[PDB]
DNA sequence: CACAGTGACTCAGCAG
DNA sequence: GCTGCTGAGTCACTGT
C-alpha cells in the first residue's frame, strides 16, 4: 500500500487512486459526480490526480530529452556524410568541367 | 549560526572544527544541510552539462545544414552550365563530321 | 476550468 | 563514512 493509498483511505476516499490517476476528464468527474466530498477530500484527491499525471509527464520530458540528443548526434553524421557525398559530386564536376575546358583551352 | 556557501565550500574537517554549542541532533541537522547543498550543486552543474551538449551540438548542426545546403545548390548550379557546355561540345561532334 | 511541458529542488540509492 | 552522480517525484510555473 503506497503512500497515496494510505491516505486516501485514511479520508475515506472510495475511489482506487489508479483510478484517481489514470481516468480520462469525463469518465473521472463522472465518478466523482453525486458524491458528498468535503474540502479535504477534494484537495486529497486533486493532489493525487495531479502528482500522479505530472510524474508521468517528468518521465517523458527526461525521455524526450535524452532521445533528442541520439537524433541531434545522428544528423551529425548524416550532415557528414552527405557534405562528403556532395563534395565528391563537386569534384566530378570540377574535373569534368577542368578537362571538356582543357580540350578547347 | 552560518550561511549557505560557506558550508558547501567547508570540508569534514572544518565541519568538525564548528561544533561550538551544538546537540547531536544539530550536529546532523547541519551534515544534511551540507549534503542537501552539495546535492544542488551537484544536480545545477548536471543541468548546465546537458544545456551545454544541445546548445553546442544544435549551433554546429546548424552549421553543417546551410553547408550541405549551399553545397547541394552550387552543384546543381554547375551541373547545368556543365551540361549545357558538354551539349555544345556534343553539337561540334554532329557538325565536324558532316564535313569532309 | 482542464492538462501537458519544463526548470529547479529534493531525496533515495548506487558506485567508488 | 564521503563524493559525485543520476533516476525519479514534486513544486511552480507557462502555454494550449
Amino acid at each position: 500500500l503506497t503512500r497515496d493509498e494510505l491516505r486516501a483511505k485514511a479520508l475515506h476516499i472510495p475511489f482506487p487512486v489508479e483510478k484517481i490517476i489514470n481516468l480520462p476528464v469525463v469518465d473521472f468527474n463522472e465518478m466523482m459526480s453525486k458524491e458528498q466530498f468535503n474540502e479535504a477530500q477534494l484537495a486529497l484527491i486533486r493532489d493525487i490526480r495531479r502528482r500522479g499525471k505530472n510524474k508521468v509527464a517528468a518521465q517523458n520530458c527526461r525521455k524526450r530529452k535524452l532521445e533528442n540528443i541520439v537524433e541531434l548526434e545522428q544528423d551529425l553524421d548524416h550532415l557528414k556524410d552527405e557534405k562528403e557525398k556532395l563534395l565528391k559530386e563537386k569534384g566530378e564536376n570540377d574535373k569534368s568541367l577542368h578537362l571538356l575546358k582543357k580540350q578547347l583551352s | 549560526s552560518l550561511t549557505d556557501e560557506e558550508l558547501v565550500t567547508m570540508s569534514v574537517r572544518e565541519l568538525n572544527q564548528h561544533l561550538r554549542g551544538l546537540s547531536k541532533e544539530e550536529i546532523v541537522q547541519l551534515k544534511q544541510r551540507r549534503r542537501t547543498l552539495k546535492n544542488r550543486g551537484y544536480a545545477a552543474s548536471c543541468r548546465v552539462k546537458r544545456v551545454t551538449q544541445k546548445e553546442e551540438l544544435e549551433k554546429q548542426k546548424a552549421e553543417l545544414q546551410q553547408e550541405v545546403e549551399k553545397l547541394a545548390s552550387e552543384n546543381a548550379s554547375m551541373k547545368l552550365e556543365l551540361d549545357a557546355l558538354r551539349s555544345k561540345y556534343e553539337a561540334l561532334q554532329t557538325f565536324a563530321r558532316t564535313v569532309a
